[PDB]
């Protein structure tokens, strides 16, 4: 049935959403603590902190960076 | 914390 | 209409899915490079690397850790 | 790379 697929879709999407945003939220909360940790230990800017800032700043074209202008 | 890390825009 | 909401749901969920998994994927790919970077610089296990491993290992109850048993 | 970082199970 038409709506049977549609409602099953929201099932799969609910599931994908719950799988997705559960990790998106958890992973992102983790990311918030790494950024300020870089400024907590910039001072001693060891290689890891040079390659993980590269990590944090892994932006590319098509991707949005906030506070763009410096 | 300094919102410079890549995002989308979204909302 | 019944299916009109349902198909609009998959719209919103598609949108949420695309917003979600685009970040879930991007953020997680970033996370893969931090974990091995910790073992790249464990040797010199500075505070950052003690607090970001806490980050990477921010697990709790209800959350699954792979290779559980050591 | 060493799959110890928290996950879900999912699939």
């Amino acid at each position: 049935d038409e709506a049977a697929e549609l409602m099953q879709q929201v099932k799969v999407l609910k599931l994908t959403v719950e799988d997705l945003e559960k990790e998106r939220d958890f992973y992102f909360g983790k990311l918030r603590n790494i950024e300020l940790i870089c400024q907590e230990n910039e001072g001693e800017n060891d290689p890891v902190l040079q390659r993980i800032v590269d990590i944090l700043y892994a932006t590319d074209e098509g991707f949005v960076i906030p506070d763009e202008g410096g | 914390k300094p919102s410079k890390i890549p995002t989308p825009q979204r909302k």
